[PDB]
């Protein structure tokens, strides 16, 4: 399974963002609001969590020899990851998840705050010109081979456009001391 | 804006 694919719970359903490491075993990076539901997952165990403020939550994988180290593109190619980075303005950025696919756009602003009602509040996120719609949670921010961040919410369609929010990958894999595969 |  590779980042931007489904990941579901008894009937909640999210997507993956970054298959990594942790000194050696294998996990599966995804957004905090969706590990908060449950810690039983379809492709293992949730170990860790951070929703709201942050928005990022990791998973022990049962099976590692699922822990795929590429995007999915839903077009039957996959894109390698090799690393993680930071997002610029203006970066041309992909999005893959599992219920629109692969999108793409472009950074619009940084360290933004991010108000989602009864949710709460969360503060740092990538901002995008890029559409999302419920179940693309988690899935992969990505620019070619690099890692950027975890799709946490927005505003608006694919059909009409709209604007979203990312969790930078790198504070999530220095909370938890892993690495993207 | 709302959580996907």
């Amino acid at each position: 399974i590779a980042g931007g694919e489904a990941i579901t719970t008894g009937g909640s359903r999210c997507s993956l963002g970054f298959n990594v490491s942790v000194n050696g075993v294998a996990h599966a990076l995804t957004a905090g609001h969706c590990t908060n539901i449950s810690a039983s997952w379809s492709i293992g165990t949730r170990t860790g969590t951070s929703f709201p403020n942050n928005d990022y939550g990791i998973i022990r994988h049962s099976n590692p020899a699922a822990a795929d180290g590429r995007v999915y593109l839903y077009n039957g190619s996959y894109q390698d990851i090799t690393t993680a980075g930071n997002a610029f303005v203006g970066q041309a950025v992909q999005r893959s998840g599992s219920t629109t696919g692969l999108r793409s756009g472009s950074v619009t602003g940084l360290n933004a705050t991010v108000n989602y009602g009864s949710s709460g509040i969360v503060y740092g996120m990538i901002q995008t010109n890029v559409c999302a719609q419920p179940g693309d949670s988690g899935g992969s921010l990505f620019a070619g081979s690099t890692a950027l961040g975890l799709t946490s919410g927005g505003s608006g369609n694919c059909r009409t456009g709209g604007t979203t929010f990312y969790q930078p990958v790198t504070e999530a894999l220095s909370a938890y001391g892993a690495t993207v595969l | 804006p709302a959580p996907y």
